[PDB]
RNA sequence: CGCGGCACAUCCACCUUGUGGUGGGUGUGGGUAGGGGAGCGUCCCUCAUUCAGCGAAGCCACCGGGUGACCGGUGGUGGA
RNA sequence: AUGCCGUGGUGUAAAGCGUGGCAGUGAGACGGCGGGGGAUAAGCUCCGUACGUCGAAAGGGAAACAGCCCAGAUCGCCGGC
RNA sequence: UAGACGGUGAGAGCCCGGUACGCGAAAACCCGGCACCUGCCUAGUAUCAAUUCCCGAGUAGCAGCGGGCCCGUGGAAUCCGCUGUGAAUCCGCCGGGACCACCCGGUAAGCCUAAAUACUCCUCGAUGACCGAUAGCGGAUUAGUACCGUGAGGGAAUGGUGAAAAGUACCCCGGGAGGGGAGUGAAAGAGUACCUGAAACCGUGUGCCUACAAUCCGUCAGAGCCUCCUUUUCCUCUCCGGAGGAGGGUGGUGAUGGCGUGCCUUUUGAAGAAUGAGCCUGCGAGUCAGGGACAUGUCGCAAGGUUAACCCGUGUGGGGUAGCCGCAGCGAAAGCGAGUCUGAAUAGGGCGACCCACACGCGCAUACGCGCGUGUGAAUAGUGGCGUGUUCUGGACCCGAA
């Protein structure tokens, strides 16, 4: 509700107490799994194509006449049940999202983050540059030596001089803005980071 | 996501032949024809252990008579001789009995024809 | 986390498929017969050829108005219950306390004792939202 | 794509503030010199739905 | 009828006493079309975790297990 | 005579009613009992029974036997009546 | 600022080609900028009397026949086309759903007009809860080929050695192919016909039954042998083994008895002499879009709920209030409202509002409750998403006609 953690190169400042959209939330397990594979349902890409009668080339001809053959009534050289046939109730090529409410996806989102709160697995740290260059190392450094977990979830802003530069090639550091702040990399990651910036932002926005 | 359904179908296919083992012809070797016996192999079994259930008491019966007529006694009057001395005895181990140790058998019969009221007369 | 993520009690029903087997539904499958609803289904509409309920029964008498301007009602007693210290009633006030449809027109009901001496700006009122109106102390506009 | 409700249902049967549908009867529009006023008062009015055809009808509509 | 093992309703006394379950009693349990309920299994994505060239998958034989769909272990082939 | 409607008790486990959801059936057969059609006919056809069975019911019996007699299989038992 | 992918003898950030990122165009092309060149104007703007002319002609409009617009000639406007006739230039003409007077609006029969929108032969870079050789385009391999057809047209199958060919030197049988021995090789149980190598099928060796005996070719009883194996008489050879055997128990086989009329479909009804299937492997038949509809379960909110298109951004999140359903309904409609309609009125009737174990103020009542308000804390609901079942239009469970 009320802590802060150290700065980089340096000793502690900051000192900002959370809101109660940070706290005082009952996250419901069901509600952050409907939005989650919602997230999940829009990460696909739709592209399982395939071809059903009319897309095969032929077939049109009507072979084996259905008197002195002894052959089964066959009526098209492509259907299904034949080599090289159609694709029946085949996966037709969907392009979905499940469309979800705003005050579902808010609600989630808020119920993780609180619950990040409660297991003192946030970490609103200031920032993370040697003055204006990148530096993976030290982030490796901070990182490592504050957190000491795989996956971590970094928000920081737009800030493109320090930002998503120093903490890639980290396996299991994934970093966003504020603004895109979904709810699978906050329950992927655990030790979620914040920049001063993102607690403004999101507060801000947030009420 | 196609599936390959081979593996799904060859458990079955594997268990039905292992089971079925032993029949002749196109009855262990192929699954379409081995999968009917296996039908009819165990609708079989379904009736047949009760029957022979049915048929161990047919034959205990028939034993049980072939010693009691060489004691000079029908089973009728045996089993009703028994009954009204209080024996309740099963026709299993009667039948044994009758081979295990036979002058045992003797002394039921004699019991029985004792226990055994008059006549036919009620 | 997500391995610790489950779906609620009750929800997720396992679609029923169909065609696999008669343990699972059916070789048939609901469409345990023969006729035509074996193949195809029948259009809701057709009866068996007899006239049906739609050519049976009479044609629904009247027309209707295209110059019919609908007016949105206001339940008086939801203007009590939502204003009882009065002042002051403007259309986009009621909308704003989302008691009525956006732009448009309003009526003024009577059923609830009024008892907030206030005055509506408005239109259309009743004559017995006038009866309630003048009984708190109020005056009716349009 | 869009659901079609049934043009002669929309012109024929009329739905009420609640779960309930009427309908119109009218077999009085052909001959009436031997029908009695009894007979054209059971005819005037509006009828309720009877409940054998209800699953169909709100379908119908809807 | 008797003696044991499964299950479905109802009931008795309980634990989170209509969410969900524990001990016990009675009755019930042939069943196609058809309704409903509860599950196994192949493949695939993701998360946690993990065996794995000191030998996985697949396949074969054997021995076992589950009320069933089916599952495990051992050994052999093979080599990711 | 049976049977039907209703009423007051006794008895009964779910059988009933209403409102909704989702289907099937919409070709029946035989036997017994009342009929009609027919020839005082038929393993004929058409009707009724809150009469049954099969259909959808395995088992025992009728030598063999879907419809007749007895009887409604949860599973096991080298136990009985 | 490189942990993207791939390759290399096996799963590689640090081995390699690369990626991140930064450089990089003589010449040509495209774009943009600059100069030249090209090209327009010695004003009609303003106030005014209103004598005169003009504002797109065989056009408009009319009539007839047709089209099409929700509009099926219908009361049938607007628009287009054909055929005859055939006006006017501002006190004008046409339209505002037959039509007419009034009123508002714009001035036809002449031309041009980029963006927003649609599409992908082809060429880039990337993605994938897409396929992995009977799938994916028909075509991974001499593929629109071989081949069929007069021709238009129709239209196949064949992938995989091993890290490296190191493709088995040499010898021996054999005419050769082929095989064996050696050898390379981790391995030939990877030899060009080859990764893994199932089944049908073929065949061999061997344990067991069978030539006086009928039965969906099984099941249950069930002797005797075979094989595995415990205890044991016993061999005393015992620091070994357990030989052969009684008895007991697995895995096979099975003498002989009992019982017993293939599967699926369709049928009032089947073992079938009703149909269908030669066998094995593989392929294959109730699925999806939609702010659809109905009902139901769970999950958000709470007289509200909810956003579609669309904007920003980097994953699909934040915004967006136009709109929808609910909220008050009735009536042909005007209309009015807890009433409303028919109706002279409704006394009645169609439709919808309002349920107490009860107190306080109040009329009635032996007791029990009718009614106006506050609660003795009295009775209640829709909307959206994801699921389930059904249903509508969509090829609609699949295959199949003439």
């Amino acid at each position: 509700l009320k802590i802060d953690v150290k700065t980089p190169a340096g000793k502690v400042d900051g000192a900002i107490e959370l809101p109660a959209e940070l706290f005082d939330v009952p996250a419901n397990i069901a509600l952050m799994h409907q939005v989650v594979t919602a997230q999940r349902a829009a990460a696909r890409q739709g592209t399982h194509s395939t071809k059903t009668r009319g897309e095969v080339s032929g077939g049109g001809r009507k072979p084996y006449r259905q008197k002195g053959t002894g052959r089964a009534r066959q009526g098209s050289t492509r259907a299904p049940q034949f080599t090289g046939g159609g694709v029946v109730h085949g996966p037709k090529p969907r392009d979905y999202s499940q469309r979800t409410p705003k005050k579902m996806i808010a609600a989630a989102l808020r119920g993780a983050l609180s619950d990040r709160a409660r297991n003192g697995r946030i970490h609103a740290i200031t920032e993370l540059v040697e003055g204006q260059n990148p530096s993976t190392k030290s982030a490796r450094a901070f990182l490592a030596s504050l957190t000491e977990r795989k996956q971590v979830l970094v928000v920081i802003g737009r800030s493109d001089e320090a930002g998503a530069k120093s903490v890639r090639n980290l396996p299991g550091v994934h970093i966003l803005a504020p603004d895109q702040l979904n709810t699978y990399d906050v329950l992927r990651a655990d030790d979620v980071v914040f920049s001063v910036e993102a607690l403004n932002a999101y507060i801000a926005a947030n009420t | 996501a196609r599936v390959k359904r081979a593996v799904n179908a060859h458990k079955k296919r594997r268990s039905i032949l292992k089971a079925s083992r032993g029949y002749r012809g196109q009855r262990s070797r192929l699954y379409r024809k081995a999968k009917e016996q296996q039908l009819h192999s165990l609708n079989y079994a379904y009736r047949d252990r009760r029957a022979r259930k049915g048929e161990f008491r047919k034959l205990w019966i028939a034993r049980i008579n072939a010693a009691a007529r060489l004691n000079d006694i029908t089973y009728n009057r045996l089993i009703q001789g028994l009954k009204a001395a209080g024996v309740e005895v099963d026709r299993k181990n009667l039948a044994d009995i009758a081979i295990s140790d036979p002058a045992a058998f003797t002394a039921l019969v004699d019991v029985a024809r004792a226990a055994l009221p008059e006549d036919v007369n009620a | 986390k997500l391995h610790d993520l489950r779906p609620a009690r009750g929800s997720k029903i396992a679609r029923t498929r169909v065609g696999r087997g008669d343990g699972s539904k059916g070789k048939t499958a609901g469409r345990g017969t023969k006729g035509t609803r074996a193949r195809k289904q029948v259009p809701v509409t057709f009866e068996g050829g007899q006239m049906p309920i739609h050519m049976r029964l009479p044609k629904l008498k009247g027309f209707r108005n295209r110059f019919r301007t609908e007016y949105e009602i206001v339940n008086v007693g939801d203007i009590n219950r939502l204003f009882p210290q009065g002042g002051a009633v403007g259309v986009d006030d009621l909308v704003a306390k989302g008691a009525v449809r956006k732009n448009a027109l309003v009526k003024v009901l009577g059923d609830g004792k009024l008892t907030a001496k206030v005055d509506v700006s408005a239109h259309k009122f009743s004559g017995s939202a006038r009866a309630k109106i003048t009984a708190a102390g109020g005056s009716a506009t349009e | 794509p869009k659901a079609k409700t049934h043009s002669g249902a929309s012109k024929r049967f009329r739905r009420t503030g609640t779960g309930k549908i009427v309908r119109q009867k009218a077999n009085r529009r052909h001959l009436l010199e031997h029908k009695p006023s009894t007979r054209t008062r059971r005819l005037d009015g509006r009828t309720v739905v009877a409940a054998n055809d209800t699953k169909r009808v709100t379908s119908l509509l809807n």
